[PDB]
Parts: C-alpha cells; structure tokens; sequence
C-alpha cells in the first residue's frame, strides 16, 4: 500500500495481577474525518492472547487474517496443553512478517501491540473458538510486546501506540504501580484517555476495553 | 533400442538404420560443371494423379545461391529446409553477407548429429546432395548423411541404386564441363539407374546453378528438359 | 502370475494389498546394529551399539545431536540417514532463529516422517531406508520414532534390528523404570538390556557403546569417554 | 496378461485395475467407525496392533484430525499417505478462510479433498493413495453428515459407516438400532460392546464425539466418560 | 500374448487404440444409464440414481450436475473421473465468461470439453478419463441443444441420446419413441412440453430398464424456456409423472 | 534377478546399483595410508608400464587443498570429478570461514556427491589432513560409509595390505618408522620392483600443517633402507 | 518415441496408415474454374443432426478441408489451422496461400512423430482452396508428406476408387460436370446406395466464396 | 548408462570399441616441435580436399587430430574452439594445452556421467604449448581418462603402432628425422600410399602443413630399407 488513508487511534496496554488490560476506541478517520465510528480495533487472537492495532486500519487484515489462520493450524494440533502458542511467539512471528516486509519497500503501516499470558499453569485443555474467581500471577507469565511498521520489536510492562505514546505514556510512566487492581486499572485507564480527547484531532469515545485473564477474554464497553 | 544406447561392435542401431532407409528413396544426382553446379532428381510416381507440370519434391531452395537436392522421407525433408532456410537468412542478418555453403552444412549437420547423440529422440532419415557458388572457393557440391559426416564432392548419386549410378560418373565425368555437356552427362545417370533406357521426361527434373554474377540459378520445366532428352538420343553417352 | 512382478517399483501396489517395495526397506533397517533407549519420568538415555568393522578402523559414530534438548540415534544406512539429520537440523535450527522458543518434538517429527511420504509417491525417489529413533524432552520426556512410511509412536523403549527380539522381551517384563528415578540405575538398566541382548560371547562394553542422556537440567550430554567405564562398564 | 502394472492402464474388461488393490490394502488396516446421532456425531477408531508393540503410550497413537473446531477427519490404512492429505485438508480450509472469511462447508471441503486424491490416480507417475478418509460434522440448525471419500473418488454422504478390517461386520451391528434419534451419551457405551463381539479387554479405542451440547466443537474422547464401560452385557 | 495395448499413444497394427477402447468399456461396465432427449424449445436429462458397482443417502447421490445456471450435464462411468472432469467443466465454463464476456453456448462447451481429452490422447501425461455425459442447454437462438461425448472425442449431438451401458439396446427404443411423436399428431406447442416430452421420455426409460421406475430412485431436470435453470424437477411432480402411464 | 532400475532395494534389505560399483573399486592401484600420532603418510603405485608416458601427468595421490592430500582408486575418469569438487568446497570454505575445513567436515561432503538420488561415482578415497585435532585419515566408499581409519589400503591389492597393517600397526610410531612401514607392505603386494619411480609417497606433518610430495630424491633415501 | 525399424521404415506411421484405411471416404476433385471435395457421411441412425457432425470445415474465406480418419482429432487439427490462418493473416493482410498453410500444418504433423512419448495423428487431410495461382487441392499424409494433387481419394478401399478417377477423368473439366463424376465414384464405388442427402460437398464455386452444399442443393444432382 | 554386475560399465566400453573402427592417428613429441600424422582413405576422382577431416585446429598453438566418429567431432571441436577462446577472453592469455585437454577431458565425462545421453565415440590426441615454452602431447578416450606422452597413437590397430613406437624412439630428434619417426607409422595401410598419410609440423607457435612433394622424398625411402 501507499499513504494511510484509512488510520486508526492509539491503544494502551497494562498489565496487572489479574490480567492485561488494553483499550481502545471505535473511531477509524479518513485521514480529515470521521468516516467509521463502530469499528473494532482489539482483536482476539487466541484464548490466551490478543492483539491491537493503530496506523492504516486496511493494512491490518493482511495482518489479521495471517494470524488467525495460525491460531487454527496449532489448535489443530493441540496434542498436550503446552502446544498452545505462547505468545512470545506470536510477538517474535509478527515482527518477522514485518521485517520481510521491510526488505522490500512496502512496509504495511501498523504499530501493533501483541500481549497475552505467557503460561500455562491454569487449565485451558479446550477451545470454544466460534461462541468465576481470577487469579494472581507473578508479572513474569505476562507478555506484552511492541511492534513498529520499522521491525522494532520489545517487551515491557506498559506499552502504548500511535498519538498516544506522546501523551498517554508520560502520564502513564510515573503512576504506574505493580500488581494494580482491576479498579486500579480502568480508572487509570479513564482518566488517561480523556486527556486523549481533548488533545488528539483523530479520537473518539466508545473505548472497547478488553481483559485477558486467567479465565478468558473478555469485552466491555464505557462511554466515559 | 534407442539412439542413446551403442552396440558392441561399435556401430549405432538409429542412424544405421537410417542410412538404409534412404536408399529405399528415389535417387539425385549431384555434379559440378565448369560453368556451375547441375542437379538431378526423381519423381517417384504413385500415380498418374499428381500435377506433374508446377512443383517436385525431390529439389528445393535454400537461399538465392544455395540449393539442394533431397532425398529420403520427403516429411522429415521439410523440417530441415524449413531449418536451414533460417541459417541461410541468420547468416545475412549476422554479417550482412552470403553464407558460404561449407559453413552450411556445418550448420545443418550438427542439427542432425545432436539428434542422434540426445533427446532420445528418432534421427532424421534424410541424406542430402547441397551445393551452391561462393566467392571463397568457386561451385561446391557437399554431401550430408544422417550420421552428419559430410563430405565435399565432385559427382554423387545417392538414393536408390547408388554404386552402380556412382560408377558411371567414375569415367564419363571429366575435369572440364561445360553446362550443355554437363546436363547430358548427368542425363544418362539418371535414366539407367532405373534400368531404363530413355526418360519418360513426366519423370525427372533438374536443376543447375551457373552464376552470371547473379547467380542465375534456373530450374528446368517439362518442355526444356525435351531438347535436353532430345540431344541424348542422338548422342548417346551409354551405359558402358 | 506372481511373486516377480510386484517387486520392483515403488508405484505399483501388490494384489494382496501390500507395497513390497516400501516393506523391504522396513526389513533393511534390521540388518543395522542395535539401540534402545529408556524413558523415565524426567529424564532420557539412549544406548548406542557402533560397529567396528575392523581392528584398525574406528567404530563408526550412531549417536547423534541435533539440538540441545533433541538428539537421533540412527539405525540401518548412513546414506540416508546423513540427510534426514540435516534436514532435522536446519528445520530445528530455524526454529530457534523464526522464532525464539524451542521447536515442539512432536511438530518435529511430523516434519520429518512427511520427508518420507515425499519419498515414497514419486517414482524417481526411492523410500529413505532407515529406522529413526528420536529420543527428546521439552515438558515430559518423550521418544518418538519412524519407519520408511509416515509413523511416529511416542515409546517408553525399543529396540533395533539386530538382537531386537532379545532385547525387546527384556523390556517388556522391565516397566519400573518410570520409578527409577536415579539416573544411575537408568543407565545401569539400559545397559543391561544391551548386555542380556548381545551376540554370543562377544565383548560386552569396551568403550564402544555410545550413551547419551538428556533431561530437566541436562542438555544432549554425551557420556563421556571416562564416566562409563569407571562403574557402567564395570557392574557386568 | 499382467496389464494391472501402471495405473493408467485400462483392463481389457473394462474395469480399472492397480487402484482395487488399494481395497484390499485399506481391508487389511485397523478399522475406523462413525455415525450420526440426534445430539451430535459420535465417531470411532480401533487400532488392533496390539500383538506386536506392547510399548506404547496409552493415549499416543490417535488417529481422529480435525481440521478446525467442527469437522473431524479419521483414516483407514497406511497411516503415512493419510498425512498427506491432511495438509491439503488444512491448507484447503485456510486458502478458503483467506478468500472468504469464514468456515469451510463440508459440501465444498469434500468435493475439493476427493479431488486430491483423485488426482494422484491419473498420474503415470505417481503412486495412488492408500488411505479412505471419513469426514463428518454436525451443523447447529440441521442435522449431521457424515461423507466417506475412499481410493478412486466416489464422495458418498453416509449415516453411520464402518471402513477398515471388518466393515462386512460393524455394518449389520448399526442398522439393527435406530441410531438416528437416540442419543451420544448412550451410544458410546453400545460402541464399546460392539468391540467386544469382534479382541481383549484393552483401551485401545480412542474416539471423541463432535457435539454433545458442549459448544458443537470438536471435543475430546473424555476419558472420565469412557472409563464406565459396559463390559459384562 | 503381449498385444499392443501397453501404452495409450500407440497404435496397433490394424490401426486402434485399445487404451481408448478399454475406457468406452468402462462406462459400459458401470451399470448406469441415462436418457436425454430435446423436443420443441425443451430438452431434458433422466438419471438413474444408482451406485456404480444400507445407509447411503439416496438424495445425494446422483448423475447430474449443473456446470453452470444455464448448462447442465450428466455424468456416467467412474465416479472419481466423472467428478474431475465437472470440475474441467466449471472451471472452463465459468473461465468463458471471463475472457468473453457472454455466457459460455452448449456447443462450444462439449468441443472446449473434447480439446483437452485429445491432449490427453495423444500424450502419455495420465490416465483417460473413464467417463462420458450428455451437455444440456439452450443458447442464445432460443433453441434446445444437447450434446454427447465419448472418452473420446466427440462433439455428436442428439434430439435424444442414451448414454450408459444399455446403448446397443436402445437406439431401436428411442426411434420409436421419437416417431410417436414427429410423424405422428404434432398438432400445436403449447408450451406443455413437459407433459408432451418429458412423459415421452420416462416411457422411453421404462422401456429400457425391466424395473417399475421407482420415484424415489430418478431424477430428472428441464432447461425449457421460460424457466431456463436446469431445475430438478420435484420428487411429488416425478411420482405424479409415473402415474401418467396407465 | 533386480537390475533395471538404480533406487531399487531388496528382499533381504539391501541396495542394488551401488553394490555394482562395491567391486569396481577393486581393480585400480593399490594404495596405503598410515595416521600416525606426527602426522599422515600416503602411498601408491605408478602403473607406467607403457614408458612413452610422460609418467607425470598421471598421478595417484592428488591434493583437496594444502592442508588434505588423498589417494585415488576405481575409476579415474570419476575420481576427478570428486576430486574437483572438494577442491572447491574446501576452498569455498576458505573463503567463508577463515581457518581450513576439517575433515570430517569435508570427508561428509565428499560422500553426499555419492548419493545423486545418473550413476553412483565407482571410487573409493582415502582423505587424509592435519586440519586440527591432530592428524586424521578418512576412508570412504560409493555407498556413503565415512570410516575414520589409522591404517588402510585401498586398490586391486588391498586385501593383502589389509592384514599387513594388522600385524605392523603400532600407536607410537614416528614418520621415518611409518615409512619404512608404508613400503614393506607396498613391497609384499607388488608385481614390480619398488624403484624411485613407481612410488609416490607424500606426507602431511603436523609442524608446518601442509603437504609436500617426495619426490623422486628423497624416495631413493627411503626406498633401501630394506625393511 | 515412434523409432525405426530394421526395414527402414516406421512402424507406427505404417500402423497410422492403416487407420486413414478403414474409415469414410473422402474425395477432391480439382478443375479448371474452382475445387470440388465429397464425403460418404455414414449416418447410423436419425437421432444424430446433419448441422452438428461434419466432415468439411472451414479454414477462411477460401479454404476447405476434409477429415479421414480418427474423428476425436477432427478439431485439434483445425484449431492450429485456423490459428495458423489467423497468424498469417495479422501479419499479413491479404489471404492466406493454400501451400503457404499447407506447409505448416504437415510441420505440425511432423513434430507429432520425433516427438518422444507421442502419437502420430490418425487422419489425412485433404486441402483445397482458390489461390491466387490457381486452385489447389493438397493432401495430408499422416507421416507428415504432403502432396499435390488433382484428384484423389484416402478413406477405405482407395486403391479400386482411385480407379474410377484414373479413366473417367479429364484435365479440363467444369465444377458442374465434376460433381457427377464424383458421385459415380461414391455410389458406383462401394456399398452406400442410398445416397439420398448422405453425402457432403463442399466447392470453390468459380472464385467465390467457399459454400458448402445443402442437401436440397445436392439433391438435384442425386438424380442421376 | 549404469553399471555391471561385475563392475564394469557397457556403456562406455562399448563406446571405447567403438574408436577402434576409425581412421589411424599417431603423434610424436620432440624438443621445441611436436609433428603429427593421420592416415585417411579418399575415393578416387571425387572428393578434392576431404573437408580437412583431420588436423583440426583450436587456437594459434594448439592442434588436435582426433580419431574414430567424424561427425562426432564437429561437436566436440565447436564446444572445444569456444572453450578456447573463452578462456583468451577471461585470462587473457592463449589457453595451454593442459587447460584445452583439461576440457576435452572433461566434456566427454559429463557426457557418460549423465543420464539419457550417448557418450561420445571418439578418442583424440590435442598436441599444443604450455604456458612455458614446452610442448606436452595428450591424449584423451572417451572413458574421460587423459595422460601426456612423447608418443602416442589411437584408430584402427593401435597396440601395433604403439608398440612399434615404443622402441625406436629417441630423446631428441630432427625436423626430418623426427617426420621420418612418424612416417615410419604406415603399419596400418598397406602399400603406403602418398594419398593416404597426412601430417602437419607444430613448431615455434605457428601450426603448418606439410606439401605432397617432400611426403615422396621420405615415404620411397622406408621401401629402400625394409631389405
């Protein structure tokens, strides 16, 4: 491709005790407009682990599609619980698609963000692909990687794309604690997100917010 | 078996059998004159029913100064014509000149030769008597064989009834030829190959170079060859 | 009109129903020497009988590496399997370089047996002659292994070829080894298969039986040249 | 005169011979079971080589794919060639999952497997495969399906199907019970007793059942729900 | 002894392909028929629905298949090359409107279909294809067409045509059935050609196979104007055809 | 009888077309290599019973490299081409990697060429270096089989040499006692006498890590010692 | 891999000769003012349409051509026939001379016989035209000869039927009184006396156009 | 083309038969010049120059006179004639002899090498320069196998001529005596007729013929001393 005509927002990434928190709005703009305001951006990409986007929403399905289909090839083969792909390598894959990709010139513009659960000491040995209590872990089973249209590929325990890495990050990098609440968590979320609403020409409301836990991966959606 | 696989007495199996599948052709015949290069053909008649007065299939052309006599499967004969054609022209398109015949046969023999030496592939049951004038060495007259051992020559009789047609040019033939002397030398050969005595003229058909700085190259209707069967009744230039 | 013309050729099929060209190379991994491996609850040991041809030549290597935590033991022709250890080499290897975890054992070799179903359907390649034994451990030590057509079959122990009938009754009234823990009574055990299962009064181990173990904190360790016959090489 | 050498040679009688051997290949293999049921489809697989090894896992040697979450895939005889076919079921599924977006429906998976597999027939070259495949399903609004693909074609839609060393036997155990209104949790103890008539006490029948309410996904043989087997009637 | 009949592109002495000649004798050994017949502005296509020689879903199996909207065609012999050679049909069919446009005619699909059976004929690459099938269709001059092919080639066409193995048994059926109908009354068309062909063609089925005809066990498909669809007809409307003979 | 084609096995599981060329190595000339703790020593025939020859063109003991000398047997029209095709390999190596290939590195490709599956190469090698760790010398066959051996004959008289070594052999020998060894075991297998021409010893030392062929002055000096 | 023979002749051409031996026969008759050509169109029954089954086709504007042998290679033939007339007619712009064409396609028969693992075509062909030198009629031998002939016939028994041609022809003939000659030599040959519109004739009709005769057209002639 | 059962190859045996019905070829090295001979039959009154069948050259210091297949040295000389000026076109340099027979050496190896191809049934004999100012005769078969010599001959009856060469050969000769040598090889065609033996003198890197008229003054005295 060439230009991001269709982009999309920033997305942020936290890990706490009970699990990742990502977030992300429904706006995709036409470069100069809100054209899509109801589209999803946090995509799941197993049972375990998902996946965000930002840059040129077009040139994600590339992505997305060469993902999903992955997932489907090891579950196919799902012999033993440990076979599932961690994601580590998910996160090492995908910066392998782009760093084929920057060989040639086309880049594919995305800034995706890969986090998931890094482990598999809580029972998972069945997939419902088509549709009580958390847990705690140890901050080390839970990966959260990074990925520039570059090939620049990382791990850490905060990440956030796009528009937001000026303005979500700075806030983000100082009240940051470990082993955060899940109330914690959103309300670190929300008010960090309002300052991208006041600030970033291409942003809107709607933040899908998606949790990864011990037991699933599941969705909601405020309005602020 | 195939061509790829010898023998043990060192000889081929394709290419042998080849050699005897032309002589199971009507006969050509080939001579050089001092005036310039003369053919000889036979029409082999299946029957009465062919045009017998525009074409022959026994004498083609190559180029404006190179043309052959061929003799053996008429079909696989029109691949190789079709073949050296594209020779014949490649050569003026390289070097903006006329080919030299023994860069020909070079040429067109080694299209033969690497067909019995790969591809697994039958050889060209085809022999033919090619010649043309040329401004290095004057009138030339080669020889091809399926093998592709060609040879330069002076007077060939390939096809049916070889050894005995060759023996009449071993003494009849002489080092000085004129043109009308050369056509009725080469007459006589080609009518007692057949065992005959007299051609029936709705039968062979020749053909003769004789470059008048131009390369003339004439071939011969059924009323010009009538003063040439004409000429060897009187003078007969037999057998012997 | 029988027993010669369904013999030569790796297409057709017997009237029977059996591809007798396929079934002689499961028949010519046996005129190899012997193996066995033993699998217990963390740990695994592979012993390797080489085969001095002569008595100034060097007994010929069976034990192979392939990564840290995957090892082979071959038996039958080393042409063949020379290359099927570089293609599992350069597949395991790249593994670790695509990606950054270690390649799955059982995601190897249905790599491995589909490079003899590739060799098995064309008429020009002939079937890759050779009994692989793939001896392994990521989670839970598995052994798994191969015949000339696509098998894998996660073993507890085996045998190949050449005394396998005495050695494989051994292993079948020897099931505790799951328990055995101890490493030392692993390779005492394993060696002892080779020992009750070796040819008629000839030299039991002189420092001509390759062993390799492999496990939790172990790597694809070759036993080396002095830990064997202090004690191993010694106890019978 | 010997002309069942090649498979692109036609018998004089008619008949294409080089590819019925292939029957008497997969006749010979352990055999593979099936059928449908009014709360899903209950499948089976008997691997009878239990005179020769001995040594392997329990539960190692499966021989039940699946190519997604909801169409299963067993083999019958040689079980390297099945392999193969297998990635080209999986690698058919994910072409049309690029270009579609959606699940692969079995009228379309079938018809595109078959053709695999009647494609290496055709080749002077290449050997025929050695494997009958039986794909089955289960949709959520209608009812299951059941498609059995042997050598040389002939995609066929079944009910219940047996294919391997005794299916001139299993086959007059199945039309005796009405299976198609019964249910998955009673039929998997009436499979086991169907083993028992044709040989030893052994669990060495690994099968799952594809719906049992229990998403409509391909689940596992559910070993808790295996062990109380009706060994005595 | 060892005849020339090894290969499939070599001749034999007095000049035949026995390779060819086996194949035609495939289709014969698979004991299926099928009758096709075109009348004014109809043509239609009976099955037989039967298994080339307990549980089997008798609706899905079946010997015809629709190459396109417009074009249907039957299928006879083998039921692993009569499948493959539907999908050299759909994929050539489907491949004509791509690179024309218009929509593929009747007659040019059964020649299109003939041209890569003769590059299989003359090469050694694989296998002939054991089957044969009659191409239904209209085109574009409003006019019924039907074709027939061989495992040869051959783009013959018939106003009714028996494929299966019961040929050698039929021609001496059909051409009465056909004169029942040509020479006879032929008063008017008054677009009731289903109960003036179709009827005088499951009689011409009952003629060839001794059988009762069972409903549940035929199928059969119009491509007539007006409806131009290479519908199948309906089991309640076949039963109700069957009746018609008395 | 199985002949026809060349991938074909047998009812007793074994190969058919290598075993063919199992028995045309055992019509070339004799050779005898000895690895000894210093370093390898190489022998071999000179057949140049015709004495029109230039009887230095043909030679039986050509060079992979500077560091790896090896012998020749069966068919010398295809001992070439092997011989060509490790002096590239190994000097690609060079070229890649700067220190020189060891053996067992090169002796494993030398015997992939053997396995085209044209025809199996009817020659047998006796691969000889000092690459590191010490001095080795490699024998192999058609069939693929890479044998580290100490002491080995290769040739039409290979297997009286073969019991020779057997019986001479001993681990701490230097390379003036293993050359005296080379030629009593090429003066028992020998239907000439063992003059400065028909010997061809060459030796790789562990000092200077390199080949050098003796030629026909310092042969003379070795040659009547009278073992 | 049609090879030799230790006679000096190929044995599957030989074998290919036998099937152009055996099959309907086919017949051109050239004259002074245009080509005439007849097939014998076995009809078997009447369910087979006379418009769809032929055995005179079209090459262009003034080219005709008759099949005699294998009836599944009356197309592949004519499909690199036409090409061939198409080929020569974009380069080209006039018409395409009949020994032009001719020539190409006894090269076509040619390489389907050097060709290894191929089979010779099993039909002669018989081509006729106007030309601009006059008219034509060549045939195609399956060997790959061609020749140049003035009135011949190649279907079964053509040694007897070329015998009705060798007395009961001249060389100035009109088409007209060449159609009577040419039935005699299909009715009065063999076998087929109900030659009531079972016979194809195609001509050149003086220079015109190439028409191919109805069978109420031929009809008029079929009453003597 | 496979093995034997034995070991041999009937492939290239047959093609080395194949040589012994050809025309004779010898040659004969000398110190600073290397003539050549060939004796070749014509018909009578027909035929002028036998299209130069022998004595074929390949650069300005290299010719070659082959034996055996005519037509199947076209083939042989045109992939040759390319490979030599190839070589002038990436060295820079006129190619030696021992790189020319190097490669003819090598051409008819790949050809019994691979599969589905005719080896080629011809033996040559290439006599040319090296890089120094010297002369080494080769001599290649068509097995691939290829050795120098100070005098070789291949054709019809070889072993006769060869062995006739083998003891009247001197070191160092003369122009004429040194002819004389190589005329003294009419131990294949009787009656020795001066229409019948050709040879050329190579010397100082310039290739000659050699007129009909001195072949008399040289060929009437071998009858003149056979008594």
């Amino acid at each position: 491709t060439l230009g991001p005509v269709v982009t999309g927002t920033s997305v942020i990434a936290i890990k706490y005790k009970h699990g990742i928190m990502i977030a992300a709005d429904r706006k995709a703009s036409y470069g100069s407009y809100a054209k899509f305001q109801n589209v999803e951006r946090i995509f799941k990409i197993n049972n375990k682990t998902v996946m965000g986007f930002s840059g040129e929403l077009a040139d994600a399905q590339y992505l997305h599609e060469l993902l999903t289909r992955k997932n489907i090839n090891n579950l196919s083969e799902k012999k033993r619980k440990e076979d599932m792909y961690t994601p580590q390598h998910y996160h090492s894959y995908v910066s392998r698609v782009f760093y084929v990709r920057k060989n040639r010139i086309d880049p594919l513009f995305n800034n995706i963000i890969i986090a998931g659960i890094n482990s598999q000491k809580y029972d998972n040995n069945d997939d419902n692909v088509l549709l009580e209590e958390y847990k705690e872990i140890h901050k080390d089973d839970l990966y959260i990687g990074f990925v520039d249209m570059h090939g620049t590929n990382f791990c850490d325990d905060y990440i956030t794309t796009g528009y937001a890495r000026y303005f979500a990050l700075t806030l983000l990098r100082d009240h940051y604690k470990d082993n955060m609440t899940e109330e914690e968590a959103r309300i670190l979320i929300n008010e960090c997100l309002r300052i991208l609403y006041f600030r970033d020409a291409t942003s809107s409301n709607f933040i899908q917010i998606v949790k990864v836990t011990s037991k699933g991966v599941e969705y909601e959606e405020p309005y602020i | 078996s195939r061509t790829t696989t010898f023998s043990p007495e060192g000889r081929l199996y394709q290419v042998e059998y080849a050699l005897e599948a032309i002589n199971n052709a009507s006969i050509t015949i080939g001579l050089i004159t001092k005036d310039g290069v003369i053919l000889g053909a036979d029409k082999v008649f299946i029957s009465k029913l062919i045009d017998k007065a525009n074409n022959y299939e026994k004498i083609y052309k190559i180029d404006k100064h190179i043309f052959c006599g061929v003799a053996g499967l008429n079909a696989d004969a029109n691949i190789l014509i079709n073949q050296s054609r594209l020779y014949a022209q490649r050569y003026l398109y390289n070097y903006n000149e006329v080919q030299p015949v023994s860069q020909l046969v070079v040429q067109i023999c080694d299209i033969k030769q690497s067909y019995t030496q790969y591809g697994g592939l039958r050889p060209y049951g085809v022999s033919f008597l090619i010649g043309g004038y040329d401004t290095k060495d004057g009138y030339q007259l080669y020889h091809t064989d399926p093998s592709g051992n060609y040879s330069g020559w002076f007077a060939t009789a390939i096809g049916t009834n070889n050894l005995t047609a060759s023996s009449v040019l071993k003494q009849e033939w002489k080092n000085d030829m004129t043109l009308e002397e050369g056509l009725l030398l080469a007459l006589k050969t080609l009518a007692k190959s057949t065992d005959t005595e007299i051609p029936k003229s709705e039968k062979i058909e020749l053909a003769y170079l004789t470059n008048k700085d131009g390369e003339v190259y004439q071939k011969y209707l059924t009323e010009k060859e009538i003063e040439e069967l004409i000429k060897l009744y009187t003078q007969k230039y037999i057998k012997e | 009109m029988y027993r010669n013309l369904y013999d030569t050729d790796n297409i057709i099929y017997s009237p029977e129903g059996r591809l007798y060209q396929v079934e002689y190379a499961s028949e010519a991994i046996k005129q190899g020497t012997c193996a066995v491996a033993i699998k217990s609850k963390d740990y695994v040991v592979v012993s390797g009988l080489k085969k001095c041809i002569s008595k100034l030549s060097f007994p010929q290597e069976k034990i192979f590496k392939i990564d840290d935590y995957i090892g082979i033991s071959m038996s039958g022709i080393t042409s063949d399997a020379k290359v099927l250890t570089k293609f599992m080499q350069n597949e395991c290897l790249s593994h670790k370089f695509l990606y950054n975890e270690n390649i799955n054992i059982e995601s190897l070799v249905r790599s491995v047996a589909d490079k003899y179903q590739k060799n098995t359907q064309k008429s020009s390649k002939r079937a890759f002659g050779v009994g692989l034994m793939i001896a392994a451990y990521h989670n839970e030590p598995c052994i798994f292994e191969t015949r000339p057509n696509g098998s894998y079959f996660e073993y507890d122990a085996l045998s190949f070829g050449a005394r396998s009938h005495a050695s494989k009754t051994y292993l079948e009234k020897n099931l505790h080894l799951f328990e055995e823990c101890s490493l030392e009574e692993l390779i005492l055990h394993c060696l002892k298969a080779l020992k009750c299962s070796l040819s008629s009064e000839s030299e039991l181990t002189i420092s001509n039986t390759a062993l390799a173990v492999v496990g939790k904190n172990h790597p694809w360790q070759e036993i080396s040249s002095l830990q064997l016959e202090e004690y191993l090489s010694k106890v019978k | 005169a010997g002309y069942d050498l090649s498979v692109s040679t036609f018998s004089p009688d008619g008949r294409l011979y080089q590819v019925e051997y292939i029957y008497k290949s997969i006749n010979n293999n352990n055999t593979a079971l099936c059928l449908e049921c009014k709360d899903g489809i209950i499948c089976c697989c008997i691997n009878s080589n239990m005179d020769k090894n001995k040594m392997i896992k329990k539960n190692s040697y499966n021989r039940i794919y699946h190519v997604n979450n909801n169409i299963i895939i067993t083999y019958s005889g040689f079980d390297g060639d099945a392999r193969n076919i297998i990635d080209r079921a999986r690698s058919e599924a994910n072409t049309y999952y690029y270009n579609f977006h959606t699940n692969i429906p079995l009228h379309i998976l079938v018809n595109r497997i078959s053709l695999y597999i009647h494609a290496y027939t055709l080749y002077w070259h290449m050997r025929p495969f050695a494997a009958s495949i039986i794909i089955s399903s289960f949709n959520e609004k209608d009812k299951g399906d059941i498609y059995c693909i042997e050598p040389n074609g002939a995609c066929y839609k079944y009910s219940g199907i047996v294919i391997g060393k005794n299916k001139e036997m299993f086959k007059t155990e199945i039309e005796k019970k009405d299976y198609k209104d019964i249910n998955v949790r009673d039929a998997i103890e009436d499979i086991y007793k169907f083993i028992l008539t044709s040989n030893n006490l052994q669990n060495l029948v690994n099968f799952s059942w594809i719906c049992k309410e229990s998403s409509y996904e391909f689940q596992n043989i559910h070993e808790e729900i295996l062990t109380p087997a009706l060994n005595k009637a | 002894q060892s005849m020339y009949d090894r290969h499939l592109t070599i001749f034999s002495p007095d000049g035949n392909l026995y390779q060819i000649e086996y194949a035609i004798k495939a289709v014969k050994n698979t004991n299926i028929t099928s009758v096709g017949v075109k009348g004014e502005n109809c043509a239609v296509i009976i099955s037989q629905k039967k298994m080339a020689t307990k549980l089997l879903d008798y609706n899905n199996i079946t010997n015809i298949y629709n190459i396109t909207d417009e074009i249907g065609c039957s299928m006879v012999g083998m039921p692993g090359d009569c499948l493959s050679m539907v999908y050299k049909a759909r994929s050539e069919a489907s491949e004509f409107l791509y690179s024309n446009g218009y929509n593929v005619n009747a007659e040019t699909l059964c020649r299109n279909i003939c041209d890569k059976i003769q590059v299989y004929t003359q090469h050694a690459y694989m296998r002939l294809h054991a089957c044969s099938g009659m191409i239904i269709g209209i085109d574009e001059n409003n006019k019924p067409e039907l074709f027939k092919f061989d495992p040869s080639g051959f783009c013959a066409g018939y106003r009714a045509c028996v494929i299966g193995n019961k040929e050698q048994e039929s021609i001496s059926v059909l051409e009465r059935l056909l004169e029942k109908r040509k020479k006879k009354i032929q008063q008017e068309t008054i677009d009731e050609d289903i109960r003036n062909t179709t009827i005088l063609a499951i009689e011409a089925l009952q003629t060839i196979l001794a059988f009762d005809l069972k409903a549940s066990e035929i199928e059969v498909a119009i491509v007539s104007t007006k409806n131009r669809n290479f519908t199948q007809i309906s089991e309640k409307e076949i039963d109700n055809y069957l009746t018609y003979i008395a | 009888e199985y002949d026809r084609g060349v991938n074909t096995f047998s009812p007793e599981g074994r190969l058919f077309q290598v075993e063919y060329a199992l028995g045309a190595i055992k019509l070339g000339s004799t050779a005898v290599g000895i690895c000894v703790n210093d370093g390898v020593i190489l022998a071999s025939e000179r057949r140049i019973s015709s004495t029109l020859i230039e009887k230095d063109s043909v030679e039986k003991l050509l060079s992979i490299d500077d560091h790896i000398g090896c012998a020749m047997s069966g068919l010398m029209a295809d001992a070439r081409t092997l011989i060509d095709y490790a002096r590239v390999e190994c000097n690609h190596y060079k070229f890649i990697y700067n220190e020189n290939i060891n053996i067992k590195s090169c002796v494993e490709l030398i015997s992939e060429l053997a396995l085209d599956f044209s025809r199996p190469f009817g020659v047998a090698l006796l691969i000889g270096g000092v690459d590191k760790n010490g001095p080795c010398l490699w024998y192999t066959e058609p069939s693929g089989t890479n044998t580290r051996f100490s002491a080995a004959s290769i040739g039409s008289a290979q297997e009286g040499a073969e019991l020779l070594l057997q019986e001479n052999y001993k681990k701490d020998m230097t390379f003036e006692q293993a050359e005296i060894l080379a030629l009593t075991v090429l003066r028992q297998v020998m239907e000439d006498k063992l003059s400065t021409s028909n010997v061809e010893i060459c030796a790789i030392k562990k000092s200077d890590q390199t080949f050098y062929k003796y030629n026909t002055d310092d042969i003379s000096r070795i040659i009547d010692v009278l073992p | 891999l049609t090879t030799f023979s230790p006679t000096g002749k190929l044995v599957q051409i030989e074998y290919a000769l036998n099937r152009v031996s055996s099959s309907s026969p086919a017949l051109g008759i050239r004259a002074k003012n245009g080509v005439i050509i007849a097939t014998e169109k076995k009809s078997p029954n009447e369910l087979i349409e006379e418009n769809s089954i032929f055995k005179i086709q079209q090459i262009s504007e003034h080219i005709g051509i008759v099949y005699a042998g294998m009836p599944g290679d009356f197309r592949v033939l004519l499909k690199r026939a036409r090409k061939e007339a198409i080929r020569y007619s974009l380069q080209y712009g006039s018409e395409i001379l009949v020994k032009e064409l001719v020539k190409i396609i006894a090269s076509i028969v040619q390489e389907f016989t050097q060709t290894g693992g191929v089979r010779p075509f099993g039909l002669s062909l018989l081509i006729c035209g106007v030309d601009v030198y006059g008219y034509h009629l060549y045939q195609i031998d399956p060997s790959g000869c061609y020749f140049n002939w003035m009135a011949t016939c190649v279907g079964k028994d053509y040694q007897n039927n070329m015998s009705f041609l060798e007395k009961r022809y001249n060389k100035d003939i009109e088409i007209e009184d060449a159609i009577h000659t040419a039935i005699l030599t299909l009715k009065e040959s063999y076998e087929g006396v109900l030659n009531e519109k079972n016979i194809e004739i195609g001509v050149a009709y003086d220079n015109k156009p190439f028409k191919i005769l109805t069978q109420n057209e031929i009809k008029d002639y079929l009453i003597e | 083309t496979v093995f034997s059962p034995d070991g041999h190859l009937l492939q290239v045996e047959h093609a080395l038969e194949a040589v012994k019905k050809g025309g004779c070829a010898v040659a004969i090295k000398s110190s600073n010049f290397a003539v050549l001979a060939v004796e070749k039959k014509n018909i009578p009154k027909l035929q002028n120059p036998k299209t130069t069948e022998k004595l074929i050259k390949l650069d300005e210091h290299n010719c070659l006179a082959f034996a055996g297949l005519n037509a199947d040295a076209r083939v042989l000389v045109n992939k040759t004639r390319l490979e030599c000026q190839r070589y002038y076109l990436n060295m820079d340099e006129p190619a030696p002899v021992d790189y020319i027979a190097k490669y003819v050496a090598k051409v008819q190896q790949k050809f019994t090498h691979r599969g589905g191809v005719r080896p080629f049934g011809i033996a040559t004999l290439i006599a040319g320069f090296k890089n120094n100012k010297e002369i080494c005769i080769y001599q290649t078969e068509p097995s691939g196998i290829y050795a120098a010599w100070k005098a070789q001959a291949i054709g019809k009856n070889a072993k006769i001529v060869q062995e006739f060469l083998e003891k009247n050969y001197q070191e160092n000769m003369e122009q004429k005596d040194c002819i004389f040598l190589a005329l003294k090889a009419i131990f294949e065609v009787v009656e020795l007729s001066s229409k019948n033996v050709e040879v050329a003198l190579l010397t100082e890197k310039d290739l000659t013929f050699i007129e009909e008229q001195e072949i008399n003054s040289m060929v009437e005295l071998i009858d003149q001393e056979r008594t």
